[PDB]
């Protein structure tokens, strides 16, 4: 139990009170015959550290229409936001996943934290369509289904058979 | 005994309806010391020169383009607001944050009141209180 | 009539051949003892002058998906477009009639050729919405009413009257 | 006639008021025998509603060197500000009226309020300079003046016939 | 008779399937001599040196905001095209236009084809048959 | 008794004579309480600390490109101005506005003199006294 | 004999009348092979399929700020010139530098001829003959 | 015997190790009233409401483009700093400045300190003592 | 197994004959009586299908300064590109690896693929540097050593005791 | 047999000396049909009149921000460079990318050579041998 | 002398001709009993070196509006090109000569390749103008007039004195 | 020596006093019998002019990293920063001094106030080197040195002789 130094309220002589834990503050600091007094916080405030405050802190944090609660208030932390699906954090704003154009698809997809990214599709695959989940899949293989082949495909366009 | 305040953003401060930004008021780093108020407005009850101040924390994505951040004056002995301190910014000029201060000293009845207006107010952007505020102090 | 030379094929005589009108193209020209015949120009094509074409020209106008036909393909005319409702017309392009913000109002609505055009609501008016066809609007007056003012007015909220 | 509350100034006893009109503004608090008395407002200042102040507002609008006023300072409004000839408002400011360039048209001229508005010459029409005011003008039309002709137009140059 | 052709933009020629883009054949400018057409595809009958070209016209609305531009081979002898000649533009950095022109010689013998595509080409902008096209001739 | 004084923007501003700014005063929301004024100066009268402010609001079309906004002090004890709050701004970087506010407190004595300079000058907007001014306070 | 020729900016060529530009033709690298000219245009002597070309060079200051650069027909036949291959550009998006390049197969007859119009004109920057020009080859 | 403070930028202000601007505290304009200094910190003596203010001079060259200067507590019953007033800022949107004030009244307790920082700090441009500060003074 | 059509070049007779795998090419066509001859692509070449070229396809792919080698030419596929250690992949560029300012620490390392993630440092943690590999590390905590506070830390200096 | 060629982009195309850029000349899409290579440049065995033609890829990070790509004739007969058909470009006006093409039709007599420059050649991005390339043919 | 490789036309005889020096071409090859003829380059064409062209290179530079010749075309070199007065040359363009605004001063006029350079003027020098020839120039110097101060001066504008 | 109007600091009458010449400042004030009494300005601190302050003005001025002291605090001045070697002025900071492509040559050094300056090499003259120093120098002259012509140079290149 760590501790702070007060001098007394009005008895002027000169104390070593016991700090209040995270969850509390001082409701009453420590006196001659009594140790300090520790209440829990009242509601939307915190303490998330051993102190001497006598009064919480404040849940002072804020989140806009496109971010969540990654933590909610509570009696030892302030509430935390994070970006809502669909959308990942950049400079302190939430913007949307970016979708792979055709010719290109998704090698991972978008999170809280990082947009979607995407890859040229690598030969003998495509990928036709503008999509933020969609992946480079392989042509259709003309030989393996006994086919001739019809339409060479592309980056952007599947193979045709017969 | 000399009045002071200090306002601060909140999750009710953008109401979308035209009218002024709404604060808190006692909460956090919040208070009224010998003024009032009342649905965004600090009401002046001790007549005198005030030095009057607000933030506005902009951002956005790309860019309308021009934003006003004002302090604005109601009296009941006149039916509109009366412009005290104003600005006109531009800062779209592709996320961008921009921050916009007022302050100046100006006379006030027992009664009339100060208020916050930024268009367009959805460019406001709340994160802790610390931010966007709004304040005054007799001098 | 305007006119153009040829020969007479069967002789060499110069002839001088009719050219045709808007709406034709020559499809064969003069002889010796025949006026030059213009025939109609075929389904989506056009002259639109007096002409000595031997084919017309295509209507090879192609409107995009903001865009409307103007005019139509037509015999005399090729086809022209103009930007749907809710759009104008930029730089080739069709963009989306603007919004006047909170604190200013429509003056004139947006059309093909023209973006809405706005005004900051001058005193004793307003608009509370971003809006492509709202105008600033005369606050709700007290005194008309008889009522007190509660709350005052300014360019982008009513005002406020007690009952 | 609107009315205010005053508590009289230093009887106490608390009153109904008449307010003044536009163009004035309260000289004299109302008392126990006398009404209200309304001053007329001094040059540079105005009042455009029923009011209780004990000063007018202050003509406090000003016009740039590309402004002229829309209206003065009166007793009942205060100045407003337009753009002069030649200029159109646009975010607050006065800019200069575009022109047409080459192969392209004035299809309405500037105002105060709106650019210059510009279309591509149609068909059979043309433009051969840069111009706020020149409207697309149908080409000479050689059939109807009986000559023949010699370089076809343009939508930035006019048929020559002979 | 040497072989050439040039085709245009038309009503049809963005198909949006990621395929390549289609083209008038017949009517206005578009011509086919000695070469013919399939399914957007330039057809060789005659095999030799040709010069292959192709312009599109871009434009939009701010800003993949890299476009490619490409002309691509194919043969019945291999299940998936070759590049032959390729631009990466991206013009994006309100209105813009841009234009992308291409052109070069290549060997094409009976039976193969040339096609054209664009990623993405939702940025082609279409007006009359003069600004896109592709086209060819034996040298 | 505490001074203090807000001027405002007028329309005798701007001389352009690389001169301070003028003011106005007396009219509207511009006074003098226990400060003085002389062509474009607040005179000090009584010796202290003082919060001095000013706001000026700047705009453009396009872009020189680089504003200097600033407070300095004239004394007759030395023969030229004393630089004491100053900011530099490239808004230009096709219309923009921005606005420049400073504040901070000072010692001035009686007959000291505070003046604000805008380089260029050219690109103050003046619009109705509440968006450049000039003011302060003993503190 | 195969119809060539390649004809190249020159002290004339911007006659700003908003008719065509005007080219060298004989000095330098200029030349005319079985294809004729008269006040800028080419002009055809044996009918057939001809590869036309045009490339012009763009610079400017700063940013009516798309340029088109076409080539186009004339025929005695009919009374107004007809679009053939057409760029729009807008290549202002401080000093700036931009090249703009044409080509295509198209059929022209005996006593028709091609011309080049750039609007606006005033952004062809001429230096050598070698960075705005205008040829033709029948292929 | 009201407190008040105007601290200015020095050629130590910057540290570089993440913690808080230091400042001049005696030299030129700066100059402590009834409140004192340590490693950065104004330190409060007499418990009560202040108007504390900073500003800071940035300037850079072409584009962490988002810029944070803010105003700090630090007291000893608590061991992290808390926010008091803050700005977020993206000026770099090819030499660029822009300058941030922070204003606002706060209360204090004998003990407590007020610091200012900016990351990232390489931002700031020292040049004279009157472009970044840092003061208070008691409301 | 694929084939393609052919004509035995003594007789005229309609062949069938087989097409080469991945890795060969047809260095002859077949004949009535033996198969088509597949030869192995040479080096420098590919062919990644079943195909009935009579040249393998050239490995034409060319890697930057700032890449590497991801696949070498081999007989079945081209040569394919990656970015070096320190770059990662953006619009067909390898870019430097960003550095998390003071104030903010990395939640993910850059890859070949990704740029480096940052986030602010949360309460109770810091980061002092521009890094492009430290994290948001916690705060030295004073009461687990017992050790009286001497300045609170912040999200970019560690806090500091006494001894 | 018409003389034609086509070099496309290869590992060395870059020497960085200042001198022309190299080129594939046999594999892949590149071949020489009736005319001769020698250090990057298009030797000429048979004088006439020729289309030549280039294109490079142009790409990069931000912004001798103008970019010189042109086509150059060496005679024997002469000991400097005569330029042909250039093209300047400012295509950095973040990542971007450009093409540049050019064509036009020269005479040339046999013994003389065509080489391609690009100024600043660090601005060329391989990748295939499809977006940069050199060639010619014979009309 | 510098030399090319010729054969005589009559017999075929290798020969040895001389070349031809600056403004000159080859009119006329070396014979087995006469010299190379060089012939005088005509009006608006060059040959900057000895050379074997069978004609000159023609004087093929342009110079805009803002420009002058800064040489002409003679007959050893092509025509070139500078600025006016008042521009200065910038990435191929000749921009306009920057003004120094108030409170700086020119230390340099431009020139046909420099802009104006400025500085802001330094204590005790002023400068109330924009432009682009005005130097910093002193203040007023009121204790050697023996007058006093009336108002300070600065970086923009004059001291005064009283008289 | 110009002088300064003083009322009496306690005595009340109203006097004529010597100013301070620059280096120093006022000490003491004249009084009724003594002159005024100049004291020179401590370290850090100057007076460029006459004065009459109480206090020198403070060598204020800071020199950034890319800037070194063009002059130092004096007793009569404040210190002056300007660009180190290798940097120019421009809008307030120091810039590196640019350098000329291949195909251009530096016609000026950069200097503390000035870039590099360059031009596109003419004919006859060249630079192969990306640099800040170099000029444009003229081609290898292959008669003069009695070689025939290898390989015709241009401007971004040498011209070889064999
Ligand atoms: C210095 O060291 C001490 C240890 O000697 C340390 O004190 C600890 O503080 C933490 C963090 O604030 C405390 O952890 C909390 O304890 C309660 C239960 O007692 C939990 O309910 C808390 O909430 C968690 O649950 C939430 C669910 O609603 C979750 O969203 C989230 O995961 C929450 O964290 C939490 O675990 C802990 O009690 C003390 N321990 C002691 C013995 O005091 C202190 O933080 C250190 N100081 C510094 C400056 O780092
Ligand atoms: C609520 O309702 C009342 C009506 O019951 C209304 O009061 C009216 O106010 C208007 C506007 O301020 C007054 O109109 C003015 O009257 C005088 C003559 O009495 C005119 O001279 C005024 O000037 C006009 O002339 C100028 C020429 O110099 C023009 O440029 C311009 O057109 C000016 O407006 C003007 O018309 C009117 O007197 C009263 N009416 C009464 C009976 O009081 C009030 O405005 C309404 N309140 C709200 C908040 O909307
Ligand atoms: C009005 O006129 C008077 C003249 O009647 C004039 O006063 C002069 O001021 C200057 C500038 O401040 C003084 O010059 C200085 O004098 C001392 C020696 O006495 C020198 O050491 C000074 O330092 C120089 O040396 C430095 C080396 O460390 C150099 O870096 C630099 O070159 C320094 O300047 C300096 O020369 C001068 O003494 C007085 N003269 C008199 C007689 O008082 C005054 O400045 C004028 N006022 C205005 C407003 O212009
Ligand atoms: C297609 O299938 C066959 C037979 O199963 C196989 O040999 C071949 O390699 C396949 N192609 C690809 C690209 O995987
Ligand atoms: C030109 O005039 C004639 C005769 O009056 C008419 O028939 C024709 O349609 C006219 N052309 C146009 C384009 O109006
Ligand atoms: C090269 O040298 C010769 C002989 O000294 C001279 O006549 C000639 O003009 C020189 N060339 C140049 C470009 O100076
Ligand atoms: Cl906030
Ligand atoms: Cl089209
Ligand atoms: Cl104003
Ligand atoms: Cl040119
Ligand atoms: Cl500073
Ligand atoms: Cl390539
Ligand atoms: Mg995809
Ligand atoms: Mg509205
Ligand atoms: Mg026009
Ligand atoms: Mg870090
Ligand atoms: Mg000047
Ligand atoms: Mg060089």
């Amino acid at each position: 139990t760590p501790t702070y130094p007060w001098r007394d309220a009005e008895t002027g002589e000169r104390l070593v009170c016991a700090q209040c834990p995270p969850g509390t503050f001082v409701q009453r600091p420590c006196r001659r015959d009594s140790p300090t007094t520790c209440g829990p916080c009242p509601p939307r405030h915190y303490t998330q550290f051993w102190n001497y405050l006598e009064r919480c802190r404040y849940c002072n944090v804020l989140c806009g229409e496109r971010e969540e609660e990654a933590r909610a208030c509570h009696a030892t932390h302030n509430r935390a936001c994070r970006c809502r699906t669909g959308f990942f954090a950049h400079a302190g704003f939430c913007l949307e996943h970016a979708s792979c154009p055709p010719g290109a698809g998704v090698i991972a997809p978008g999170t809280p934290s990082q947009n979607t990214q995407c890859q040229p599709c690598p030969p003998g695959t495509f990928s036709a369509s503008s999509s933020s989940s969609e992946q480079c899949q392989p042509h259709r293989n003309c030989t393996a289904l006994g086919l001739a082949l019809n339409v060479p495909g592309s980056s952007s366009h599947d193979t045709l058979c017969t | 005994v000399n009045p002071a305040a200090h306002l601060t953003g909140a999750n009710s401060s953008l109401t979308g309806s035209g009218g002024p930004l709404l604060w808190e008021t006692q909460l956090g780093l919040a208070f009224l010391r010998g003024l009032s108020y009342h649905d965004g407005a600090l009401v002046v009850t001790k007549a005198g020169y005030y030095y009057i101040y607000s933030k506005v924390q902009l951002g956005g994505v790309g860019c309308a383009s021009t934003i006003t951040h004002g302090l604005y004056k109601r009296t009941p002995r006149y039916p509109e607001e009366l412009e005290l301190l104003v600005s006109q910014q531009s800062p779209c000029g592709r996320v961008w944050w921009d921050s916009s201060f007022l302050g100046g000293v100006v006379h006030l009845e027992a009664g009339e009141e100060v208020v916050v207006r930024v268009l367009d107010e959805r460019l406001v952007r709340l994160r802790d209180g610390t931010r966007s505020y709004f304040g005054a102090f007799m001098v």
